């Protein structure tokens, strides 16, 4: 999930 | 309300987020994430910030065959926040299979300077995929899935969701 990014 | 204990025992992917982006109370802000085999040093995986308006909360990964035969993968991740004190922050992960959990990982992060840029590397060791498992795994593309908690003081502020092909 720490590879989401806007 | 939503604490560690409230997803530790979770065994199926949630059918929904369980808090909105406002509870990012904190402004943590992912900025960098890079994925790296620990046995070759192979980097997996790399995005670093500069529709898609759900961006922010789903991430698809495209990784190949090979991935569900790795033994440990270092993931480092760097994130800004805001001014406010960031106390006890922490990720519990789960990863499942057609909701058969595979592994839940639980990393603490380390002291968070707020204002500040932060970084920090979380270890992943692999559980033991069957054979059949794996096949399946790489015939089904997306099913597997993960739910990525993120906690401060005991108290969910993000939600993010992942899922996985291994079609290469
Ligand atoms: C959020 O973007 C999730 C980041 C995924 C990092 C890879 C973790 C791999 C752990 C293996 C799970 C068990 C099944 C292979």
């Amino acid at each position: 999930g720490c590879g989401c990014s806007s | 309300p939503i604490g560690p204990e409230d997803v530790l025992g979770l065994q199926r992917i949630t059918g929904d987020y369980l808090c909105s982006p406002e509870e990012n109370i904190y402004k943590i802000d992912f900025v960098r994430f890079k994925i790296r085999d620990m046995d070759s040093g192979t980097v997996l995986f790399e995005i670093k910030k500069p529709k898609d308006p759900n961006a922010g909360r789903f991430v698809r990964y495209q990784f190949t065959p090979a991935f569900l035969r790795l033994r440990q993968v270092g993931a480092t991740v760097e994130f800004t926040v805001g001014d406010k004190p960031v106390n006890n922050f922490r990720m519990i992960e789960r990863h499942y299979f057609r909701n058969q959990l595979l592994k839940s990982f639980d990393f603490h992060f380390g002291f968070c300077i707020p204002s500040s840029k932060n970084t920090c590397e979380h270890i992943y060791d692999f559980p033991p995929l069957s054979e059949e498992l794996i096949s399946e795994m790489i015939r089904h593309p997306y099913e597997t899935q993960s739910d990525s908690f993120y906690f401060v003081d005991d108290r969910l502020v993000m939600h993010n969701k992942a899922d996985y092909s291994y079609s290469g």
